[PDB]
């Protein structure tokens, strides 16, 4: 299973915007149009829309898809993730990571098996203010092109399922786009 | 090399093409883009992308193609300027939709030459926004503005300046040849 | 017009 590393040095306050240009990014290209089934292995696909995000601590702009719901979770662990560096108090060191992940069926009693095919993990180093607000907007150009670089070396892709597979696919909880399932999680390492 | 999949595949790029342009130019319009995402099937989003289409660069995207496809020799161009009030221009970006002659034997245009598009469509999503056209592009307006030219034939790079940088956006891989995406940017703003 | 459905 591919695991791909980030590294971004930022100021505290420009902690939150670095991390959900990042998961956006990576998101925009791991999400489809909701599946609507006809037959078993006959569906039909929603339209992705998207929306440009100006930073308001970073000079700096990506596209996300457009979608509140997918974009409150991620600001939710992402803040969790600011409250753990505020409160660790260390050299500001600490990751967030994104995970793609499908799931094998188990028999009662077990649960269904999680099989990651995809990680992204983005390391953060906390650290005048007038210089930052480019320096990090230039550095984060580099890390959305280095994301679009990985994208297309086409690695590997679940095959695209039937109805009764699409669960162990696709996260189809949300209202308007289907992300391929996910999790993130943080650490800190200060 | 069936015949069903060669009109198919032939529709497929034939509208990339078309989105591709819409792409970039929309991301040099000076205004932020939002589009909505729909759950329904809304059966004429080419690419499950909601890419609204300026009637104008429609036009001028198809007199550039006449009714013609990018292959070995023959890439689509979209030439990004600047142009101030007082009538200096500078060149800005190059971005080139390129064939060649590599085939991919086994690759099905039938769904997977299609989502590697929609796929590619999105990286040019993201690209858009983090080169430096993008900043200069959204502050137009007063002292300068934005033009756009669309080529079709020969890639001529010239007037990007020495130390101009190339970003491949991605690659598709099909039955006909390997479809490539890359920008060629100025950094020496001058 | 596009695919307009997608069978598996």
């Amino acid at each position: 299973c591919r695991s791909e590393v980030l590294e971004v040095s930022v100021e505290g306050r420009q902690v939150e915007e670095a991390m959900l240009a990042v998961l956006h990014t990576v998101l925009l290209h791991r999400s489809t149009g909701k599946f609507h089934y006809k037959k078993e292995g006959t569906y039909s696909i929603g339209t992705v829309g998207t929306q440009d995000v100006d930073c308001d601590f970073i000079d700096f702009t990506y596209v996300r898809v457009s979608s509140e719901e997918l974009d409150r979770a991620l600001r939710k662990v992402v803040g969790e993730f600011k409250d753990a560096l505020r409160n660790s108090g260390g050299d500001g060191l600490g990751q967030m990571s994104l995970e793609f992940y499908q799931k094998k069926k188990s028999r009662w009693p077990f649960s269904d098996e999680c099989i990651p095919w995809e990680v992204w993990t983005v390391k953060v180093h906390v650290v005048e203010r007038q210089i930052c607000r480019e320096k990090v907007g230039e550095k984060l150009c580099e890390k959305i092109i280095n994301i679009v670089e990985v994208m297309n070396r086409h690695e590997y892709l679940p095959k695209m399922p039937t109805q009764s597979e699409v669960d162990n696919v696709f996260d189809t909880g949300l209202r308007d786009v289907q992300p391929y399932l996910y999790k993130i999680s943080f650490q800190i390492t200060d | 090399l069936n015949s069903q999949d060669r009109k198919d595949l032939d529709k497929f790029i034939k509208f990339f093409a078309l989105k591709t342009v819409q792409v970039i130019v929309q991301a040099r319009l000076g205004e932020k883009i939002c589009t909505r995402s729909s759950s329904s099937p809304t059966g004429s989003d080419w690419f499950n992308l909601a890419i609204k289409d300026i009637p104008e660069v429609t036009h001028e995207a198809k007199k550039a193609l006449a009714g013609q496809l990018p292959a070995v020799g023959r890439s689509m161009c979209v030439e990004i300027s600047l142009k101030t009030s007082e009538g200096d221009s500078m060149e800005l970006e190059i971005w080139c939709l390129e064939m060649n002659e590599k085939c991919d034997k086994e690759i099905k245009v039938s769904y997977t030459v299609y989502n590697r598009l929609s796929l590619l469509l999105k990286s040019l999503l993201a690209i858009t926004r983090v080169t430096p056209a993008y900043r200069l592009s959204r502050k137009q307006g007063h002292e300068y503005v934005i033009l756009y030219r669309i080529y079709f034939g020969e890639v001529q790079l010239s007037g990007l300046g020495e130390g101009f940088q190339t970003v491949r956006v991605g690659t598709v891989g099909t039955p006909v040849g390997t479809i490539t995406l890359s920008c060629a940017y100025r950094i020496n703003l001058a």
